[PDB]
């Protein structure tokens, strides 16, 4: 969980460092405008298929 | 890329350098090129 934050989704939704970046329910764009209650994030590796 | 350069366009290469809207279209063919005529760049 994050919170007591400030964000900016701008660098990560332009500099393509994230590759496979394909997403859901809402505009990779208006990421950088919209704000939620609280946010998580599960993270890990997996093979190349 | 073919992916990247498509519509559904999203990244750099849309908003820097090339992606026409959204119309009904058809796609490109594969080739070698630059071991087949390197530094060329976007926009």
């Amino acid at each position: 969980r994050i919170s007591n934050c400030v964000a900016d989704y701008s660098v990560l939704y332009n500099s393509a460092s994230f590759s496979t970046f394909k997403c859901y329910g809402v505009s990779p764009t208006k990421l950088n405008d919209l704000c939620f209650t609280n946010v998580y994030a599960d993270s890990f590796v997996i093979r190349g298929d | 890329e073919v992916r990247q350069i498509a519509p559904g366009q999203t990244g750099k290469i849309a908003d820097y350098n090339y992606k026409l809207p959204d119309d009904f279209t058809g796609c490109v063919i594969a080739w070698n090129s630059n071991n087949l005529d390197y530094n060329y760049l976007y926009r």
